[PDB]
RNA sequence: AUCGAAUCGCCACCUACAAGACUGGAGCUUGCUCCCUCGAAGGCGCCAAGUAUAUUCAUGAUCACAAGACA
RNA sequence: UUAGGGAUAUGUGGCGUCAAAACUUAUGGGCUCAUUCUCGAUACGUGAAAAGGGUUGGUGGAUCCACCGGCCCCGAAAAUGGAUGACGCU
RNA sequence: GGCCAGAACCAGCCCUACUGCAUUAUCCUGUCGGGGAUCAAAAUCCGGCGGGCAACGAAGUGCAAGAAUGGGUCUUGGUGAAAUGAGCGGAGUAUUUGUGCUGCGCACGGCGGCCGCACGCACUGGUUUCUUCUCCGUGAUGCUCCAUGUUGGCGA
C-alpha cells in the first residue's frame, strides 16, 4: 500500500513591520497527511523556536517534494518522542523501504506499536539513505546478502472475491453453498 | 424492524456489483392456503 | 524439496488484484514482505512493488543480479527461453481457457455443450464393447455369476417341459 | 421523427430484426426464436422461430420479455411486409388446432423464406441446432456474469 | 379416500484415507538440475440415444404459481 | 431535540453469531499466551498500590556490563451458582 | 367499469458513466573520480562536469465549470381541458466561444536607459489551421373546481 504520509516543504516568514522591515525567511521539512497539517506543524515550530506567531506571519510556499525511483534501500531515521514518565527520548533506527515517505511511515507505525506514541507527540529529526557497509543492525544487514533466497511457508491464500464459497466438497473444488 | 422493506439473499450473488444487475427485476413468493379462491384466468384456463 | 524459493530472477504469477494471472520476474528483495517485479514482455508490467502474499513462485529462474538494468533483464529472458517453456504447461493452458470462458457468447456456450455431449456418447459406446468382453459393471458381473448356476439346473427334464409348454402357450 | 408519427421508435439497438432471442415468459418460455419486425407506434416485436424447429408460431411479444443475443441471421430476403396489426386483430364476441386459412398461408410463406435464409447462411447447421436448443437456469449458474 | 396444495439436480465414476514446515519420481550441490501422465477441474445432465441440411407443435391470441413434474 | 406520512443522506455507535452492516475486507505495519473470582476487549464508571521477573525495543560504557521503555506475569483473601451482555475468539 | 395487472411516452426530481488547467529539480539521464563488494564483476552511497519531459492512462497533488444530447420513480403528477422548450414549431445553414500564430503602446522581471518577456490590460487588434449550430414565435375573451390514453385478466 502507498504510504499515508507525504513529504512537504514549507517556506515562511514574519510579516514586515517598522521594527523589522526585512525579516528572515525560513524553510521547513515535514511529513504530514495534508498541507493543512503541514502548515500547523510549521507554525508550531516557528512559535516554539523563533517566537513568531501565525497571526503575524506569512507563508510564501507550501509544496510537495516528489519521491525518487523505487529501489530497495537502507534508510536511517533519527526520531524523537515525548512521554510523561520519561520526558523526551531520541533514537536512531534503520529500515528497508523504497522511498523516504515509506520509511518515515514505517517508523511512525513502529513507534506506535512498540512505545504507544501517537503522531502529535513525535518529531522527526532526520532521514537519509545510507550504504550497505554502514548498516549496524544484523536484522537489516541480513537482507543485502548476494545469495539471499527463502521459501514461502505457512501461507494463507484466499480465493478471488467473486469465487469465494462457504461449503466446499471435501477433496474437490466443487462449491455446495455459494 | 421496519416491515415495508424486505431483504433477500440470492444464490451465486456474492458482490455488490452482482446485486446491481438485478435492480428492477420482478420477485414472487409462492405459498398455499386452505381453500380454492379466485386467480388469473379463472374461467379461461380452469386447470389453474 | 520441490518448493520454489523466492530469489532474484525467479518467475512469479500474480494471484489477485488488477494484475491478476500475469507473470513477472523478481529483480530485488525489499524485506520479508515486499519485492520488486518487472516484465519487459507485458505492457502492464513495468517495475513496481508487490506484496509477497500476492505471489505464486514458478519453476523457472533466470540468471540476473539484484537491481539489474532493463537491457540486462530483456537479454536474459530471451536467452533462458523461460516464457516459451512456461507457455506449454498444463496450468498455463488452464489460465487461458478461463479467460476464454469468461468472454464467451451464448452461441459459443451452445457449441461447447454439443462437444461435451458428443464425447460422453462415444465414451459409452467404447465402454460397452469392452464391458461385454470383460465384465466390469454391476449388471455384467451379476450375469457372470448367475449364468453358471442357472444353466446347470435349467437343463432339468421338468424345466425343459415346463419351458416348452409355457413358450408354446404364448 | 415526430412522436405522433407511426415510424417513431425507441427500441434498443440489440433487438434488431434478424437477431436470435430467448423467450423469458409465456407459453414458450425457454425457447429461442428469430426477431422479424416491430409493429408501428412503438409496438411489440414479432417472432417466428420458425415453427418447424421449436414449435413457436408467428407471435407478438414485448421487448422487455426477451434476451437479444449477438447472433444474427440475414433476413433481408424475407419480405416481412404482410405482417401487420390487422392480422393480429381479433373479432369481438358478444353474449355467450383452429387456425384461419390466411394465418396458415402467411405462416407457411414466412417459414419457407426463413428456412431458406438460414440454410443459405454460413454455419447453417450450427444455427439450426442452436434454434432447436432450449435454455434453462441450472444450479450453480450465474447469468449476471455472462456475455450474451 | 378426503387431497387442491409450498419445495424444482442425479449417479452402481463424489459418496475411502492422511498431510499443509512438503504433494508425481530421481539426483547430489540442499536449492538447484533432470525425467514423467507436467503437478490450480468428481462424472453426467441443459430437447435427434448425437452433430447430421430428420421431424407434430399455433386460436393457451403480449407478464401473471410451472396450464408441467417417477430425469 | 419532537404536526401526520414517503424517499435520499448522515450523527453518536458499530460491521463472527445472537443482531442490520467487511456471506470472518485489503493485493496494511508491529506486539501479546494468560492452570478453578478461569489474560484482554470497562469513556463518565462500576478494581489495584509500593515493590519485583518471559519476550520485544532504546540510551551509554567494555572487550560483556549498568540504565528505562511496550505487552505479559507475581504482589491479589469471603460468604446462594454466574457473568468483556451470552457463546466464543489466539 | 369508480376493479387487478403489463408496457409506452411527457414534465419534475434522484443516482450513474464520459474530464481539463496549473505544478514537478532534495528529480531523470550520460561521463570522470572514490567507494564498496565479489571469484572477477556490477549494485546500494558520495564529489564534479554535460544534457533534460520519469509523460505508458507519468504523479496518490492543487483546483475543476465535462449533458449540444444511461438508468430508476407501487418515492410525484399526467396522456395534452393553456405543453413557453438548447427539448415544441418555423427559417437559415452561418454566426461567434475557445485553442494555435502574431502587431503597436502600456504593464511585469533582470542589469545599470538596455535586455527579457511564460504570452497580463487597451486597440472589442489581426489570421481562419482546429473546435461549436444560429435566429424568430403562440395572454387569460379561462374568477374557481371536476371531466380525455394502450394491452390483457375479472365482471353477461
Ligand atoms: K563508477
Ligand atoms: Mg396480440
Ligand atoms: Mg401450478
Ligand atoms: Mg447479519
Ligand atoms: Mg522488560
Ligand atoms: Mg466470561
Ligand atoms: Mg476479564
Ligand atoms: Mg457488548
Ligand atoms: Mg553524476
Ligand atoms: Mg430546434
Amino acid at each position: 500500500v502507498k504510504p499515508h504520509l507525504r513529504h512537504y516543504q514549507v517556506v515562511g516568514r514574519e510579516s514586515p513591520s517598522e521594527k523589522n522591515p526585512e525579516p528572515t525567511v525560513y524553510k521547513f521539512e515535514v511529513f504530514a497527511p495534508n498541507f493543512v497539517v503541514a502548515k500547523s506543524r510549521f507554525w508550531r515550530m516557528m512559535r516554539v523556536k523563533n517566537k513568531v506567531k501565525a497571526t503575524h506571519g506569512d507563508v510564501l510556499s507550501c509544496k510537495v517534494v516528489k519521491d525518487a525511483k523505487l529501489v530497495a534501500r537502507n534508510y536511517l531515521v533519527d526520531i524523537a518522542y515525548y512521554s510523561q514518565r520519561c520526558g523526551y527520548t531520541r533514537m536512531v533506527k534503520e529500515f528497508r523501504d523504497v522511498s523516504k515517505t515509506g520509511a518515515v511511515s514505517q517508523a511512525y507505525h513502529d513507534l506506535a506499536s512498540r512505545h504507544r506514541a501517537r503522531y502529535h507527540n513525535i518529531e522527526v529529526l532526520n532521514v537519509k539513505s545510507i550504504p550497505d557497509h554502514e548498516v549496524k543492525h544484523l536484522s537489516i544487514a541480513q537482507y543485502h546478502a548476494p545469495n539471499l533466497s527463502f521459501p514461502l511457508l505457512q501461507r494463507r491464500t484466499k480465493a478471488t472475491r467473486k469465487d469465494r464459497a462457504i461449503f466446499v466438497k471435501k477433496n474437490t473444488k466443487r462449491a455446495v453453498v455459494a | 424492524q421496519t416491515k415495508q422493506t424486505a431483504l433477500v439473499r440470492v444464490e451465486n450473488v456474492n458482490t455488490r456489483e452482482d446485486a446491481t444487475w438485478y435492480v428492477g427485476k420482478r420477485v414472487c413468493y409462492v405459498y398455499h392456503g386452505k381453500k380454492v379462491k379466485r386467480c388469473v384466468r379463472w374461467s379461461k384456463a380452469p386447470a389453474r | 524439496v520441490k518448493s520454489h524459493y523466492i530469489c532474484a530472477g525467479r518467475l512469479v504469477r500474480i494471484l489477485r488484484g488488477p494484475r491478476q494471472d500475469r507473470v513477472g520476474v523478481i529483480v530485488d528483495i525489499v524485506d520479508a514482505n515486499r519485492v520488486l517485479v518487472e516484465n519487459p514482455e507485458d505492457a502492464k508490467m513495468w517495475r513496481h512493488v508487490q506484496n509477497l502474499k500476492n505471489v505464486e513462485p514458478l519453476k523457472y529462474c533466470v540468471s540476473v543480479s539484484r537491481n539489474c538494468s532493463a537491457k540486462a533483464l530483456k537479454d536474459a529472458l530471451a536467452s533462458s527461453k523461460a516464457l516459451e517453456k512456461y507457455a506449454k504447461t498444463r496450468t498455463a493452458a488452464r489460465v487461458e481457457a478461463k479467460k476464454a470462458c469468461a468472454v464467451s457468447t451464448d452461441f459459443e456456450r451452445y457449441q461447447l455443450r454439443v462437444a461435451r455431449r458428443s464425447r460422453a456418447h462415444w465414451a459409452r459406446k467404447v465402454f460397452d464393447e469392452k464391458d461385454a468382453k470383460t465384465p466390469v459393471s454391476w449388471h455384467k458381473v451379476a450375469l457372470k455369476k448367475m449364468l453358471k448356476k442357472a444353466a446347470k439346473m435349467d437343463s432339468t427334464e421338468g424345466a425343459k417341459r415346463r419351458m416348452q409348454k409355457a413358450i408354446a402357450a404364448r | 421523427v415526430s412522436r405522433k408519427s407511426p415510424e417513431y421508435t425507441t427500441l434498443r439497438k440489440s433487438c434488431a430484426p434478424g437477431a436470435i432471442a430467448i423467450i423469458l415468459a409465456g407459453r414458450f418460455r425457454g425457447r429461442r426464436a428469430v426477431i422479424l419486425k416491430q409493429l408501428p407506434h412503438n409496438g411489440p416485436l414479432v417472432v417466428s422461430g420458425p415453427m418447424k424447429y421449436n414449435g413457436v408460431p408467428i407471435r407478438r411479444i414485448d421487448s422487455r420479455y426477451v434476451i437479444a443475443t449477438s447472433t444474427t441471421v440475414d433476413i433481408s430476403s424475407v419480405d416481412t411486409a404482410p405482417i401487420t396489426a390487422e392480422v393480429f386483430q381479433r373479432p369481438k364476441a358478444e353474449k355467450p388446432t383452429l387456425v384461419s386459412d390466411a394465418r396458415a398461408q402467411l405462416q407457411k410463406k414466412i417459414d419457407a423464406a426463413l428456412i431458406a435464409a438460414i440454410k443459405k447462411d454460413a454455419q447453417g447447421k450450427e444455427k439450426a441446432g442452436y434454434l432447436r436448443s432450449v435454455f434453462t437456469v441450472k444450479p450453480g449458474d450465474a447469468p449476471h456474469r455472462w456475455n450474451w
